[PDB]
RNA sequence: GCAGUCAAGCGUUCAUAGCGACAUUGCUUUUUGAUUCUUCGAUGUCGGCUCUUCCUAUCAUACCGAAGCAGAAUUCGGUAA
RNA sequence: AGAACUGGCGAUGCGGGAUGAACCGAACGUAGAGUUAAGGUGCCGGAAUACACGCUCAUCAGACACCACAAAAGGUGUUAGUUCAUCUAAGCCGGACGGUGGCCAUGGAAGUCGGAAUCCGCUAAGGAGUGUGUAACAACUCACCGGCCGAAUGAACUA
């Protein structure tokens, strides 16, 4: 829950003489360190298969780096979450350079707008959106128009000293 | 569907072009509840009249760019609301039978369709007097 | 959601010249010249040609964006006011005591003065706003007509005249007396 | 007057090809180009020539300059270089007061104590010849 | 007395209005919500009542 | 004690002008209880008189919006102590 | 008011919670240097008027566990989301109507007091006159009305 890395977690049920070689399951988990990621792996597995980590084991844990960490992409994000009064699915879009960058703004946004802390959200799917205008959401489409430019009116420069011998301007 | 229904208008209209030789486009801008319509059964041994929603009516036209392109000349007269008399002859007598239904103050025609032409209508052939004395009137003026 | 740009357009007709500098707008036409301070809204003007000036908000939320059209309009009515002009018409309406209405002055001032309203011994006075000029129709009974370049000033001066005749303590559905706005439009260009 | 006059704020635009001066961080001091806009707050930049690594940056740690050059959006580092060079961006920058003051201020800061002393002595010389001028016309 | 058309004129002002049911505001006749903050901009409106 | 939400009903007709059942959310601390924390080597009961000040859930008075407001009279409501 | 297990207060200062028996931190010989806890760092006051993405404007905003209260119910305020439907065959401006006062009732009773159904139908508009005026004419004017229209749109909802 912080500056996110994304991990492959791969686990399985412990072998039995009856079933050596039990099936392997993978999740992609966003977390900040690997102790959290494996926790998170088990949290989800327990809600999906009978297994507690006391009957299972983690076979591999590997960080998945962004393939094109400077191509700008538009991501579709699918999320399940709890409100003070129920639980909701929700599709949002995020424009960024990496999943890991996108996911982090997802979490800030769920916090800002819906007052959803991390314990309350599940990431359902995160996906680069291939064709522009499969993009559904205005506030990301806006950036997709041709020869896009804008000013940044009213610039405030931070001052290094407490007094200034001239009245400042906001001119950019 | 409603694009079925859009298409539906398209479907039938094309069919009516391909079912008549003449066509009178009669303006049906304004004019409304019960009267004329009920005369039209009686006049439906000559024609089909169809009233309908305009953008739909226009897009029918777009679908007919494929052939019979002379209907393009109907196009500047699509405006407002117009309606059809699919037709064979007279365009200047039968037409006037169609016209007569009881005026309002001419109920209510303001445009003509005459197979690439747009008459009053009131002149089309009656004596061949634009083909024996006006197809040789500057042959008359100069031999 | 913040709209990265959003803009409106202001047609300048022949014969008028609008000039704007730090949101103080000066509009000049055949009828006269109006000015208006727009400093209370962050909008940016941009002249495309002399027929057409644009107004944008950059990176603005809803309520900001709502300010955009309204600036366009205000500036539009400046242009109309100084070409076609504004004219509002009113009617005296009274069931019994005829409402007796004149112009009077004090210190070269000018007031609309209203007498006998519902039989009142009191006299009502409404200052005539500068720029707005009062007539009385010749061939519509009980008419009163305010005109000028400023819809704002014409319309408010008409409002002042009607608000001054309200009828207190009576069922105002039965007692309908008043001076009411009866038509509103332009000086030039038919009626 | 008789033309409609409307002075319009001539803002430096965030746009592909806009060149920016990096305020903070490790690339502090260097020029990079906006390659692609991310949102109202972030952009992809790239400063191959100054050796600032193509990266997503927050506009608040950058300052827009008046310079801009032709660059197709999304352009990878290689073609950013080709274009930046074609355009002669550093040439233009160097020529600006802005870049000159930075240089001036940099040079002052490197002055030795002996050097500071010489500047004093030279200043006093210039002063002298100035005050007699400012006294004749 | 008072020609039909001026009675009508007077009524656009005096009677073709709706009324907030919480706070009583005289409101535009086609309004959906009360403009007043004291009643919470309620949309509980009724027509102003017509004379006899 | 005081105020709401729903609206079946009242109100010739018409839920909500004025009201409002079945239910239901609250507020107050001049009612009365419940408690027993302080005071039993002491804090002088009830009412009145006198006098000052404060609250507002406003009876009058100022200006308003509603009405089953024609007028007069009233009634509902706002800003108001 | 009364029990269960544990930890506390009572018997206990110290740092934080402005204040405060019982909360948080941490328990105590006399001191030096360093580091932290809980808690903080605009100014009162030691410590970034630090960095980052949003959200919020309150003619009664809000601001941090124990803790110094607020609910049902509402909002076309603004935010993000959901579902259904329309759309390359948002959304806007006008078309919403006849047979049959159809068939039971009964000024009327039609979709339009009330009973039971609502079947079919067709695609184009001048009220023997709204008023002035005449006992009544003349003149001007208006009624099932809209140009529609241009990658989104409509409705119902969640928080
Ligand atoms: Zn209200």
């Amino acid at each position: 829950m912080a500056h996110f890395k994304e991990y492959q977690v791969i686990g399985r049920r412990l072998p039995t003489e009856s079933v050596p070689e039990p099936k392997l399951f993978r999740m992609r988990i966003f977390a900040s360190n690997e102790v959290i990621a494996k926790s998170r792996y088990w949290y989800f597995l327990q809600k999906l298969h009978k297994v507690k980590k006391a009957s299972g084991e983690i076979v591999s844990i590997n960080q998945i780096n962004e393939a094109h960490p400077t191509k700008v992409k538009n991501f579709g994000v699918w999320v399940r979450y709890d409100s003070r009064s129920g639980t909701h699915n929700m599709y949002k879009e995020i424009r960024d350079v990496s999943r890991v960058a996108a996911v982090e703004t997802l979490y800030q946004d769920m916090a800002a707008r819906h007052r959803a802390r991390f314990r309350s959200i599940h990431i359902l799917k995160v996906a680069e959106i291939e064709k522009t205008a499969d993009v559904k959401r205005q506030y990301v489409k806006q950036f997709l128009t041709k020869d896009l430019k804008f000013p940044l009116p009213h610039r405030v420069q931070k001052s290094t000293k407490t007094f200034s011998y001239k009245r400042p301007s906001t001119f950019y | 569907g409603i694009r079925e229904k859009k298409a539906e208008y398209f479907a039938k209209l094309r069919e009516y072009l391909e079912e008549y030789k003449s066509l009178f486009v009669v303006g049906v801008d304004n004019v409304s509840s019960q009267q004329m319509h009920e005369v039209r059964k009686e006049l439906r041994g000559r024609a089909v009249v169809l009233m309908g929603k305009n953008t739909m009516v226009r897009r029918a036209i777009r679908g007919f760019l494929s052939d019979l392109p002379d209907f393009e000349k109907l196009l500047p007269f699509v405006k407002g609301n117009v309606g059809f008399v699919f037709t064979n002859e007279p365009l200047t007598e039968i037409k006037n039978v169609i016209v007569s239904n009881r005026v309002a103050a001419g109920l209510t025609v303001v445009q003509v369709y005459d197979n690439g032409q747009v008459f009053p209508s009131s002149i089309l052939d009656i004596t061949d007097e634009e083909l024996v004395s006006h197809f040789v009137s500057a042959v008359s003026t100069i031999a | 959601m913040k709209y990265i740009q959003t803009e409106q357009q202001i047609e300048v007709p022949e014969g008028v010249t609008v000039s704007i500098k730090s949101r103080i707008v000066k509009v000049v036409g055949p009828r006269g010249t109006l000015t208006k301070n727009l400093k209370h809204i962050d909008v940016t003007f941009t002249k495309v040609n002399n027929q057409l000036i644009k107004v944008a908000v950059h990176n603005g939320g809803r309520k900001h964006v709502a300010a955009l059209r309204t600036v366009k309009s205000l500036v539009d009515n400046m242009i109309t006011g100084v070409t076609k002009g504004y004219k509002y018409k009113m009617r005296y309406v009274y069931a019994h005591f005829p409402i007796n209405v004149n112009i009077v002055e004090k210190d070269g001032a000018k007031f609309i003065e209203v007498r006998n309203f519902l039989g009142d011994k009191k006299i009502r006075n409404v200052p005539v706003r500068d720029g707005v000029t009062i007539e009385f129709s010749t061939n519509v009974k009980d008419e009163i007509v305010l005109s000028g370049n400023s819809v704002e000033d014409v319309s408010q001066n008409a409002a002042d005249l009607q608000q001054i005749c309200r009828v207190r303590n009576k069922d105002i559905r039965k007692f309908l007396d008043g001076i009411y706005v009866s038509h509103k439009g332009f000086i030039t260009e038919d009626l | 007057s008789t033309d409609s006059i409307v002075k319009a704020s001539n803002w430096r635009l965030v746009e592909v090809g806009r060149v920016v001066l990096i305020k903070k961080g490790q690339s502090a001091g260097k020029l990079a180009a906006i390659v692609e806009i991310i949102d109202q707050k972030k952009v992809l930049i790239d400063g191959p020539k100054a050796g600032v690594p193509r990266q997503a940056i927050n506009l608040g740690q950058v300052v827009l300059t008046p310079l801009t050059f032709a660059l197709p959006r999304g352009a990878r580092t290689a073609t950013v270089s080709k274009k930046w060079a074609a355009a002669a961006v550093c040439e233009k920058w160097a020529a600006s007061s802005w870049a000159k003051k930075i240089a001036q201020r940099e040079r002052r800061a490197a002055l030795t104590d002996f050097e500071r002393f010489q500047v004093m002595v030279l200043r006093k010389q210039k002063r002298y010849t100035v005050k007699k001028a400012l006294a004749k016309a | 007395i008072i020609e039909p058309s001026l009675k009508a004129l007077a009524s656009k002002y005096n009677c073709d209005k709706s009324v907030c049911r919480k706070c009583y505001a005289r409101l535009p006749p086609r309004a959906t919500n009360c403009r007043k903050r004291k009643c919470g901009h309620t949309n509980q409106l009724r027509p102003k009542k017509k004379l006899k």
